[PDB]
DNA sequence: CCGATCCCCTGGAGAATCCCGGTGCCGAGGCCGCTCAATTGGTCGTAGACAGCTCTAGCACCGCTTAAACGCACGTACGCGCTGTCCCCCGCGTTTTAACCGCCAAGGGGATTACTCCCTAGTCTCCAGGCACGTGTCAGATATATACATCCTGTTCCAGTG
DNA sequence: CACTGGAACAGGATGTATATATCTGACACGTGCCTGGAGACTAGGGAGTAATCCCCTTGGCGGTTAAAACGCGGGGGACAGCGCGTACGTGCGTTTAAGCGGTGCTAGAGCTGTCTACGACCAATTGAGCGGCCTCGGCACCGGGATTCTCCAGGGGATCGG
């Protein structure tokens, strides 16, 4: 399927005080699995598209870094 | 719940004690035995008089802490503040001992 | 008035001031030139430190006057 | 491509023997300092007692001279290849001596 | 003979590697770094002992004296005073 | 260390030397990997050893590989500084002789 | 007449004829002056005097009355030129100069 | 049997110096085996001046060249004045 | 009596061997020290 | 047009392969009589002595970028700055 | 008066030199470093070398001069005699 | 009887005679054995044959048939034991060996 | 004036290494520095060794001392094996 | 307009370190005898300082050619924060182990003394080994043409999404 | 069916290694000569050898701790990924001065003769400095206050959501 009900269910996974990072939804898609390595700009695009959508917001960081909860 | 320091400030503490003192560090029999075993490689049943032993102890201790402060100079430039084998061999590669 | 300060980078300031003129007075204008902070800085003339409240006549300083100022941070 | 030789072994003997035995070179042992082979029991007890070659008389080593010496594999089976049937007399004392002792 | 002294330059303990390095100036020490000095120390010292039982050889004696020390530290370039 | 002897080793017997005047038949390929040189894929010729690992090559060979760079053993890889790790082995340039004159 | 030494002549403390008799025994030259033992003897009790100057100076600082080496240790490390006169040199039971990099200092 | 040093002659300049200090054993070894050590490089500098110039006198003027090229500085400058002194003393007395 | 120091000029007293401000040893009868602790 | 890199790798390779001199022998010249200036007035220089000086000078200062490049290298990095001379001649003992 | 002679160890000849030496990029400070440093090492090999020739009692300073600097500094050159 | 050198006499070809002239006069000790000069000899002799044959071997390698301080410079610093003996020394016109840090190649 | 150095020698000894390669001029002088040098250090070491014992003369046991103190491995090895061959030579002619 | 969540401030319990006064012990400093080397006084040989002369190599200046340095425009890749994870030294309490100190006993070899002999410095005569100088020839630098290896960008194909 | 990107490939420009012709200046060899090395021979002192003394090194034994070793909990630093923007590499067109070849001059390096003062060598002598002995005061070690430095809990303070 495409990444964007696997990126719902990597920030439904925990859902903590604080948004979910970068470096935990990529640990979190590998461990489900998928080629984060080849799929850097897939994820990054992916994570415009759901911050543009208002889906997911941005919690600290700028661009791709930082955390994101939703909404 | 008991006292606790930071980690950090024993280390400065003992810094600071180990710099004020000018005793030895190392331990004379083991220091001693560790001689004895280098020279047994040259000759065999040589005897070596107390103040051999520690006039080498008196250079060895200098030489390691003139490595040790080069080391620290290396780490730090490095932004680090944990001195590592790096370190270590880059300092004495380019004093120029190996 | 006008005397000097000298520093120990081997910068040398001028200062206008009066005899009547305090330290107070005189480490306020440094502070307004060249923005040291008056509570580092430490006086000297004849060997001897300048007081906080004194004027520069009861040091007998006179025109052309060359100050030393040292710094110690707090 | 050479050919096939026939060759006197009382011509080739020579450079066989252990001088410390006067037998074929058996688990050959040589030291380095001037690359001289002979048999490793035969070398080591030699050395029990003396410092210096038993050919050229040069000082093996300062103190430990059982820090300068090699096992010679490749002469152990050249001259194994070159005697006949040595490898087989030689395991056949083995099982023989090991027979009677375990 | 005497023994056939072995395995003694794990003499220097790591307490005592650490106290030399507060000594130096260095506040975080990493696991390798004792590996590291004692190799450095056994070559320093062999060269060193190399040179001084050299000179003892030569003056025909059997005992290393801290003269002979001192001579093959300057020999080396690390002239030591104290010691005559 | 690694040379003390074993309980066979203690009292070993010698091996007799065989007095009888019989030929050895040898292939040119019988000792080939004991006779050819590790380089040039030949026979030896004058005969240069390690001193470290006792391997033996020839002399141009083993001399253009080691002023070439990588100075360590092309066979076991160990280390050796200069000319000065190797000798020269009349006894395998004897042997070679007679074998292959 | 009654001898008087050239030490005492030169008004100086070190022995000069030991220094000449040193210089000629030394196997430096063919032969020697005059006054080179005196200008060498001269030079030695200058870095003498320096030398001890600063130790004791570096000692009454600790409120004690015995030069260590300790003392000569600080003053000849603390001195510029004559750490670069001495910077081969070890010295034996001297320890190392106090000092702290700013970085390693909390603040 | 007989053992000289320079332990009185430092021992004087001590007491010229710091009239109420005295000096322990080892510092005593120290400072003989320091004017040893300068002893003994100016000497060999003077030396290696003799050899190159072709000539097989040490004079005063070796020794002050020597002195110049070893000692830094103000300690170079200070002890050619002491050494200038002091031979014109010894000649003129 | 009180010597003068060379770095900064303050009268300092006879008993001290560091000078009160700068903090700097004094130096010896010929030779006197020079710039030490080039930062401020 | 070459990406950056290329060009210095080839002047690298180019300058390794090479032993002559270079720096400019009569500016060269003139620094060492302004420098020697100082010491004594109206000197003289023999063209085997600025040669002999110049050698040295370039030995040196090679040395010192090679010991610069491997600090520059250790601390993460591929450009060289001053702080990494510093600290070589701080650890080699010129300073 | 000689002035603005170090100005000519130029920007390329310093590059020259490191690119001999294995260095692929060079910030900007390091031409007036290099400077610095050059000028410092010559200054105290022709103060060597200028006592030498005072003292031989001579005005034209030599290569064997030269060379005896460099020997006593520790940076023994073959090549040019000695 | 007719004259035989020393150098002859010990199989050399390095100037006994002169090694033993520059022994007496280089104020070396007051007196110098008569066996000194042959051992210095021969080793002076045995440590240039050895830099002049790798001389030679880089020479040839490089396709030239005559020994330049750029094959000097080749033959000294490739072999660890020679580059150890010259460590200080500065060989005119020798230049440098070809040497790349691996991770300035690009990948 | 002659000017005496070690060219024929280090000739002879490069036509019994190498029958037909030659060497340049400064080629030559770096090899009579070299030999100058080694030869400065050997007998600097011998001297002071000489009177380092209470000696006043200088002997093959001397010579072969300093060349092992001062040569590295395999060198001084091969140094000392080529000085006694040839003493032994010497001597017994 | 209050929960609660992070951020800056102060007080007090607790551990480390300096300052003062006591006590004991060993080595720093001063004194006595002697002995060997530094002084004084003389003679003799040559090392070098001074003056003269010769010629060579260093300095100064000119004009031409062309290779190198300078300044500028432009793009890109690399250094420098910024964040986040996780793992590995640090501080401390409990067990264990071997270094230190004091004491004894044996004897090995370092240090000293007397004797002697042969090895090297010193001197003279004789001669050939090596050095300065001159000259011919080919090793090698330079110029020119050519084939092969590197490098870079534009295009193309196959796999994603909407 | 219509967008994107990322890996793959091919031709053009560039640089570098390879193959010949040249002409020339530095290397290798031959010659005369003179200074340094070799051969004989004598004398005296340094070093080798043998005997003896006793200073210091090695080895062993027992207690007493002080340091070393091991395990545990946790916080802070090392490392990896990401984005941005600025300094640095590259190429072009213009300006500058270095390198070459030649001339002219002369300050100074280098060699030679002389002659005088300075340093080595030798005897007689006497006083400074080294070895031995001893004794008393500065310094090491002890214990008790007093002081300074860390560290954590409690507490105000600004702020988002409700
Ligand atoms: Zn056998
Ligand atoms: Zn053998
Ligand atoms: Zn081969
Ligand atoms: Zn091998
Ligand atoms: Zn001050």
């Amino acid at each position: 399927p495409p990444v964007s009900e696997l990126i719902t269910k990597a920030v439904a996974a925990s859902k903590e005080r604080s948004g979910v990072s970068l470096a935990a939804l990529k640990k979190a898609l590998a461990a489900a699995g998928y080629d984060v390595e080849k799929n850097n700009s897939r994820i990054k695009l992916g994570l415009k598209s759901l911050v543009s959508k208002g889906t997911l917001v941005q919690t600290k960081g700028t661009g791709a870094s930082g955390s994101f909860k939703l909404n | 719940k008991p006292h606790r320091y930071r980690p950090g400030t024993v280390a400065l503490r003992e810094i600071r004690r180990y710099q004020k003192s000018t005793e030895l560090l190392i331990r004379k029999l083991p220091f001693q035995r560790l001689v004895r075993e280098i020279a047994q490689d040259f000759k065999t049943d040589l005897r070596f008089q107390s103040s051999a032993v520690m006039a080498l102890q008196e250079a060895s201790e200098a030489y390691l802490v003139a490595l040790f402060e080069d080391t620290n100079l290396c780490a730090i430039h490095a932004k680090r503040v944990t001195i590592m084998p790096k370190d270590i061999q880059l300092a004495r590669r380019i004093r120029g001992e190996r | 008035m006008q005397i000097f300060v000298k520093t120990l980078t081997g910068k040398t300031i001028t200062l206008e001031v009066e005899p009547s003129d305090t330290i107070e007075n005189v480490k306020a204008k440094i502070q307004d030139k060249e923005g040291i902070p008056p509570d580092q800085q430490r006086l000297i003339f004849a060997g001897k430190q300048l007081e906080d409240g004194r004027t520069l006549s009861d040091y007998n300083i006179q025109k052309e006057s060359t100050l030393h100022l040292v710094l110690r941070l707090r | 491509m050479h050919r096939t030789t026939r060759i006197k072994i009382t011509e080739l003997n020579p450079h066989l023997m252990c001088v410390l035995c006067g037998g074929y070179f058996i688990d050959a042992t040589t030291i380095i300092e001037c690359l001289h082979s002979f048999c490793k029991t035969c070398i080591v007890r030699y050395l029990e007692t003396s410092k210096y070659c038993p050919i050229c008389d040069v000082q093996v080593h300062k103190t430990r001279p059982l820090l300068n010496i090699r096992s010679d594999k490749t002469l152990q089976d050249i001259v194994y290849k070159l005697v006949p049937g040595l490898f087989k007399n030689e395991m056949k004392r083995r099982r023989d001596f090991y027979a009677a002792h375990p | 003979h005497r023994k056939v002294l072995r395995d003694n330059i794990q003499g220097i303990t790591k307490p005592a590697i650490r106290r030399l390095a507060r000594r130096g100036g260095v506040k975080r020490i990493s696991g390798l770094i004792y590996e590291e000095t004692r190799g450095v120390l056994k070559v320093f010292l062999e060269n060193v002992i190399r040179d001084a039982v050299t000179y003892t050889e030569h003056a025909k004696r059997k005992t290393v004296t801290a003269m002979d020390v001192v001579y093959a530290l300057k020999r080396q370039g690390r002239t030591l005073y104290g010691f005559g | 260390k690694t040379w003390e002897l074993s309980l066979y080793e203690l009292q070993r017997t010698p091996q007799e030397a065989i007095t009888d005047g019989l030929e050895i038949v040898v292939s040119p390929r019988s000792l080939h990997s004991e006779l050819m040189c590790p380089i040039c894929l030949d026979m030896l010729k004058n005969t240069m050893t390690t001193k470290e690992c006792l391997h033996r090559f020839c002399a141009d060979c083993i001399i253009t590989a080691l002023r070439s760079g990588n100075k360590e053993c092309p066979t076991c890889r160990k280390k050796l500084v200069s000319k000065r790790s190797l000798r020269p082995d009349p006894n395998f340039d004897a042997l070679i002789s007679k074998i292959y004159p | 007449a009654k001898a008087k030494t050239r030490s005492s002549r030169a008004g100086l403390q070190f022995p000069v004829g030991r220094v000449h008799r040193l210089l000629r025994k030394g196997n430096y030259a063919e032969r020697v002056g005059a006054g080179a033992p005196v200008y060498l003897a001269a030079v030695l009790e200058y870095l003498t005097a320096e030398i001890l100057e600063l130790a004791g100076n570096a000692a009454r600082d600790n409120k004690k009355t015995r030069i260590i080496p300790r003392h000569l240790q600080l003053a000849v490390r603390n001195d510029e030129e004559l750490n670069k006169l001495l910077g081969r040199v070890t010295i034996a039971q001297g320890g190392v100069l106090p000092n702290i990099q700013s970085v390693l200092l909390p603040c | 049997t007989r053992k000289e040093s320079y332990a009185i002659y430092v021992y004087k300049v001590l007491k010229q110096v710091h009239p109420d200090t005295g000096i322990s054993s080892k510092a005593m070894s120290i400072m003989n085996s320091f004017v040893n050590d300068v002893f003994e490089r100016i000497a060999g500098e003077a030396s290696r001046l003799a050899h190159y110039n072709k000539r097989s006198t040490i004079t005063s003027r070796e020794i002050q060249t020597a002195v110049r090229l070893l000692l830094p500085g103000e300690l170079a400058k200070h002890a050619v004045s002491e050494g200038t002194k002091a031979v014109t003393k010894y000649t003129s007395a | 009596g009180f010597w003068d120091c060379s770095v900064c000029t303050f009268r300092n007293s006879a008993e001290a061997f560091k000078c009160s401000i700068c903090d700097v040893r004094k130096g010896t009868s010929t030779r006197k020290p020079r710039i030490n602790s080039q930062l401020v």
